[PDB]
């Protein structure tokens, strides 16, 4: 009814999640807000007076750039008065009817006023209200005097792109401290609790004191000013400054020599890898496409991985137009494209429709064509686990794999679709797999059995275990020993029965001693790890016919050990190395398994399976993605710079601020095998957590480049001069540096800049495997 | 039902049909991998052909117990060469434990249908040594107690009971009144004797004192605390050591089973290495219990003689006999070095702060000067070689998982996670374990 004179502040915080530490902060935008009131429809005028930006961390004092710069200089000539230019809002029953302003101004300055007027649009209830953020499930929690507004930011419908994972919380408890009629204070907590960061927005609007006729309000907006045109209450995307300047001759040239192939092991090189991806996400189609027009091919796969790791509409079109799938000269670039699409945390259907069209196209390389279908099942597996199995592309891809496997005319297509169905995890492929498991061909059934090993306990029934029983027990025909042991591994792991454990232990001793040592060690590894299946084994071993030392004493070379690299009551990481040798001691199927678990859930981090016969081949798994298995021979092995996680939820804060929560995790791998044989697992985890708050006239940032190196090299120290096989297994970890970083920014388009550095060296120890292997290895020691 | 070489094949669809149709059917719960079933199958086919070519209703049939495990689970079949027979109304099948050949089956089924008779002019050989353990029943009237003896004879099918009515046989076997004598060929050869004491007597006297460890004897060993003896067959005074073992076995016959095993054969080296003894002591005596937990016991007196081995089973029955572990004891010069070794033997009496190192890790090799300097400065800190010894309280997947030992024996586990430096451990010990632990 009258003019209300209020004071306003915009508290922006960028915490590292320690709990109480002023290491990094953001700007506070302050003004004295005059609010005047110009059915339940109403129009008000909101004016920003005494608008100035102050720091909340005044402990440093005059170290920032707020000294020597006027409030006119900080925000510019036009934007200082644009905030001081009054804005309008139509409100009906406490909700935004329509937002009116001059609109001939910058986007970000309008965002602050949009966040400023939202405090008067509030209501005990739940709805999808109209506010600065968009349309979200907003929980109204009314107290006896005040009201608590909780906003489910997961339920927010906004145009911002928001998508081995990253957990996050978006608690937006907003308190409208209201005494008599309107806001007397606002306690708007905007915590985005997601290596972690607590980016906090807050606004304090406090009322201090207070001092056009018409039946229709439609023409009153024009009557005050003709320029008061229609604009949304939701903020818009802006880029007044450089932002993601493409600068192909400038910005890419800076990271061109920081991603060279000769220093891929260094974590300093990988730090520039994640930076260039962030530029390309806010980049147009022609900008990204121009970079690859004349780039060097030697540094190109890093750029190809960087473009593919963006996963936007324009970049996907840019890489697809750049990469000619008919062209057979660029084998690696499509292969790096396929892997990064397979390693994309957010694959898209248009990519899947492209990859379906790639398979429908004329791909020159069959291995890439196999790799497309392997990735195609990986995309389907991600989509069907994301409630997208009913999609038009997915059913097209499923009928390619299922129908191609059911109706197969070529031997390579069956091996292609077996690898594809292994990634697909389709429950309807089980009758096909059990058919192929009993098909009688060695590599086909073993790949199908390991594909069946990928299936879980609800996907394996009594009939499936009975189907694999005839393979293992050999009731009807003879099978190779690797298939039977894998079938025995499935039965013991996936809820065995009392008689199933009973018959397996009785088979020990009657089998050849090469299989007997491994099969004993599998049950021995079952008992050591206190598995839930071991309780049934304990009931079988309770009788004297199974606990006898005649079966438990076996002279062999195989082993099966499982242990914890790290373990906590909340989560744990496990590893295992169950190597099965031949009768003469030659390695046959060595399963180097790397696993990670988080609470009840768990992710198969890696698996390198080295297989030999007499062929020589390896199977690579990286983070629930079965890669294309590599055969060394028959009749720089693994090398790639790739991303792991990507959480890039571009928040729109309740105060009208642009928050870009970008968390990226990448690594560079170099796995090469040389035969005395060694296998290296070089892991360089580089996590660059960024939370930048920008409003085009004040900038604040926080970067946490926590980079860690690692390495797990196994040495097969085998002495074969004597008739017994002196086989020593040893997984040696080398020393790797551990570093942390923290950067702080407070700019207004030097600044409040600081860097914190820590460094540690992690001591590496050889994995002892089991004590039986330790006796042969102590000859070396 | 499928018939192959006059053997019915049962796959859960005809087993009930065969047993309800053929009243007198021999059952076999065989396996595809077992060598016992592999040798039994031609004998099973031969016995089926012998019964089928003769005019008798009895036949033979085999069941793959691996693929038909429900029949084994319901009945309680625990062996693959197991042979059974179901007649009328539900009853336990006759436990076939005799020779698995064809004519042996032909002779064995006559006992189960409802003793053996031979002419008395067998030169006093056939009746007594028809088999390994043959019992001859002597009674002038073959009544009040004679029918009870006949019922006891028909109670056990696997024992070939004898029928005697000739007057010269009673005097030649030197019996004033009627009695039951068990005959054998290994231990004594003659053992002269409620309705169960006779069966207990026959089962006790039939049991051999000492068993050579072989494949054939092995299922009967666990079928019925096997005190072993890794005695080489070519050892010095093998006969004397075996006689001492036999005299030890005479003290404890049924409760503790005595088995002598040749350590010379390489096929027994797995049994040698299961107990941990790499032929360290040739007359070594170890007792193993296999009742749900393999606990290999350790004799109190390593100075072992006939009397010591004899009363070692009594010592085990007392319960004071401790298990055997491959944990070395306190070293000779532990007092000279400021840091001492508290081994698994001394992990309770003497184990203050404990640590579980390993000579395996090269990082421990690098930390050995650091752990030397920590002890030299703090001149109780205990390092434990858990590769050789054993940790009873907890397990160490990552071996330098430090457990800070408390005062006054209120044991707690708190994991030190320092930087593996010569100053971090000194800083940890400067607080007395209050800081840096856990």
């Amino acid at each position: 009814d009258r003019l209300y004179k209020l004071t306003y502040s915009t508290e922006v915080l960028l915490d590292r999640g320690k709990g109480k530490l002023q290491d990094s902060v953001g700007y506070r935008i302050s003004s004295n807000v005059d609010v005047a009131l110009l059915d339940d429809d109403q129009l008000i005028q909101i004016t920003m007076k005494d608008v100035n930006v102050e720091n909340v961390n005044q402990q440093r004092g005059e170290k920032s750039i707020f000294k020597g710069k006027s409030p006119s200089k900080i925000m510019g000539k036009e934007n200082l008065e644009a905030l001081q230019r009054p804005t309008l809002l139509h409100l009906i029953h406490g909700k935004v009817k329509e937002f009116y302003s001059y609109q001939n101004e910058a986007v970000a300055i309008e965002n602050i006023k949009r966040g400023l007027a939202s405090l008067f649009q509030t209501q005990s209830g739940t709805t999808n209200e109209v506010d600065i953020s968009g349309n979200c499930k907003v929980t109204y929690q009314a107290h006896q005097d005040k009201v608590i507004k909780i906003k489910a930011l997961d339920s927010c419908k906004i145009a911002r792109s928001g998508f081995l994972g990253v957990s996050s919380k978006a608690t937006s408890v907003t308190t409208y401290k209201i005494e008599d009629s309107f806001v007397i204070a606002v306690l708007a907590e905007e915590t985005h609790n997601f290596i972690k960061g607590k980016i906090v927005s807050k606004q304090k609007l406090e009322l201090k004191t207070t001092e056009m006729s018409g039946k229709q309000a439609a023409a009153i907006i024009k009557a005050v000013d003709s320029k008061y045109t229609a604009i949304p209450i939701v903020g818009q995307v802006f880029q007044s400054h450089c932002k993601g300047c493409p600068s192909l001759s400038e910005l890419w040239r800076s990271t061109r020599k920081y991603l060279q192939p000769d220093n891929l092991s260094k974590a300093e090189a990988v730090r520039n890898f994640l930076a260039f991806i962030q530029h390309l996400r806010t980049a147009k189609k022609e900008e990204i496409l121009q970079i690859l027009k004349m780039e060097n091919k030697e540094v190109l796969p890093q750029l190809v991985d960087a473009v593919t790791s963006a996963q936007t509409s324009d970049s996907l079109e840019a890489i697809l137009d750049f990469l000619d799938f008919k062209s057979d000269s660029s084998i690696i670039l499509q292969e790096r494209f396929l892997y990064a699409c397979g390693f994309a945390s957010h694959p898209n259907e248009e990519l899947l429709r492209a990859l379906i069209s790639k398979f429908k196209g004329s791909i020159g390389s069959s291995d890439i064509r196999e790799t497309v279908m392997i990735i195609t099942g990986t995309l389907v597996r991600k989509l069907c686990q994301n409630e997208g199995c009913k999609l038009k592309a997915v059913v097209e891809a499923k009928k390619l794999i299922l129908g191609g496997l059911e109706k197969a005319e070529k031997k390579e297509d069956t091996r292609m679709y077996l690898l594809a169905l292994k990634n697909a995890l389709l429950p309807e492929g089980i009758p096909s797999l059990l058919k192929y498991a009993e098909a009688g061909e060695g590599p086909i059934s073993h790949l199908a059995t390991t594909a069946l090993q990928r299936y879980d306990l609800p996907f394996i029934t009594d009939e499936v275990k009975k189907t694999l029983n005839r393979i293992y027990h050999q009731n009807r025909k003879v099978h190779e020993k690797t298939v039977r042991t894998a079938a025995a591994a499935i039965i013991l792991n996936n809820n065995p029965s009392y008689m199933d454990v009973k018959n397996i232990l009785l088979s020990i001793g009657e089998l050849p001693q090469e299989m007997n040592k491994y099969m004993l060690a599998i049950v021995q590894d079952i008992l050591r790890f206190e598995m839930p299946a071991s309780k049934i084994v304990r009931r079988v071993l309770k009788e004297m016919v199974a606990h006898n030392y005649d079966r438990f004493s076996r002279s062999g070379s195989s082993s099966a050990y499982t242990g914890y690299i790290e373990r906590s009551p909340r989560s744990a990481s496990t590893y295992s190395l169950d190597i099965l040798y031949s009768g003469s001691g030659i390695l046959r199927r060595s399963n180097l398994n790397i696993f990670q678990y988080i609470g009840k859930a768990g992710l198969h981090g890696s698996q390198v399976v080295i297989e030999a016969q007499g062929y020589a081949g390896m199977s690579a798994i990286l983070f629930d993605v079965q890669l294309r298995p590599v055969t060394f021979f028959n009749g720089s092995v693994v090398k790639g710079l790739i991303l792991l996680i990507d959480h890039s939820q571009e928040l729109q804060l309740q105060s009208g601020l642009k928050a870009n929560i970008e968390v990226q995790g990448g690594l560079a791998i170099d796995i090469s095998g040389a035969m005395k044989t060694r296998v290296k697992n070089r892991v360089t985890v580089v996590i660059t957590t960024d939370i930048t708050v920008d409003s085009s006239f004040v900038k604040a940032g926080l970067e946490t480049s926590t980079e860690t190196e690692a390495g797990l090299e196994f040495i097969s120290t085998v002495q074969f001069s004597q008739y017994p096989f002196l086989v020593c297994m040893q997984m040696d970890k080398d020393e790797a540096p551990f570093r942390q970083f923290e950067k702080k920014y407070e700019r207004l388009s030097r600044g409040y800049v600081s860097q914190k550095r820590k460094e540690s060296v992690l001591a590496g120890c050889e994995f002892p495997l089991h004590q039986e292997n330790s006796e042969m290895c102590k000859v070396v020691f | 039902p499928e018939e192959e070489d006059h053997v019915l094949v049962l796959r859960k669809s005809n087993f009930a049909e065969a047993l309800a149709a053929h009243k007198y059917l021999l059952v076999e719960f065989y396996a595809p991998w077992c060598g016992h079933c592999k040798a039994l199958a031609p004998e099973y086919a031969k016995a089926a052909g012998k019964l089928k070519a003769e005019g008798s209703e009895i036949r033979l049939a085999k069941v793959d117990a691996t693929e038909e495990s429900d029949l084994a689970q319901q009945y309680g079949v625990r062996g693959y060469p197991t042979i059974k027979f179901f007649r009328g109304d539900t009853a336990s099948p006759k436990e076939y434990t005799a020779g698995r050949e064809a004519d042996d089956i032909v002779n064995w089924l006559k006992k189960r249908t409802g003793a053996t008779t031979l002419p008395d002019g067998a030169a006093a050989e056939s009746l007594v040594e028809s088999s390994e353990v043959a019992v001859i029943g002597f009674f002038k009237d073959v009544s009040d107690s004679a029918k009870q003896f006949l019922q006891a004879a028909e109670a056990i099918d696997d024992i070939p009971f004898g029928i005697t009515s000739n007057s010269d046989v009673f005097s030649k076997y030197q019996l004033d009144k009627d009695g039951v004598v068990l005959f054998k060929k290994f231990d004594e050869g003659r053992n002269n004797f409620t309705k169960e004491n006779l069966l207990d007597f026959i089962k006790h006297n039939q049991l051999p004192l000492v068993i050579e460890f072989t494949e054939q004897t092995a299922p009967k060993i666990f079928g019925g605390t096997h005190i072993l003896l890794f005695l080489p067959k070519s050892v010095s005074d093998y006969d004397g050591k075996l006689s001492n073992f036999k005299t030890a076995a005479e003290s404890f016959k049924g409760k503790i089973l005595f088995i002598f095993i040749d350590s010379d054969h390489t096929d027994n080296q797995r049994i040698l290495e299961f107990f941990g003894l790499k032929k360290e002591e040739c007359p070594a005596v170890r007792l193993i219990t296999l009742e749900e937990e393999m606990t290999k016991y350790k004799p109190e007196s390593e100075e072992l003689t006939a009397e010591r081995i004899t009363e070692f089973c009594h010592r085990f029955l007392e319960g004071k006999i401790k298990p055997h572990l491959m944990s070395q004891e306190l070293p000779e010069d532990w007092d000279k070095q400021p840091v001492k070794v508290l081994v698994g033997k001394n992990f309770e009496d003497v184990a203050v702060f404990v640590e579980f190192y390993a000579p395996w890790c090269g990082h421990c090799k690098q930390l050995a000067p650091i752990w030397d300097k920590l002890g030299e400065t703090y001149k109780v800190i205990a390092k434990m070689d858990s590769t050789a010894n054993e940790v009873e309280a907890v397990k160490v997947h990552s071996f330098p998982t430090l457990k800070f030992f408390p005062a006054s024996a209120d044991r707690t586990v708190i994991d030190y996670n320092g930087e593996r430096t010569l100053d971090g451990f000194k800083k940890f010990l400067e607080s007395g374990g209050q800081d840096g632990a856990g």
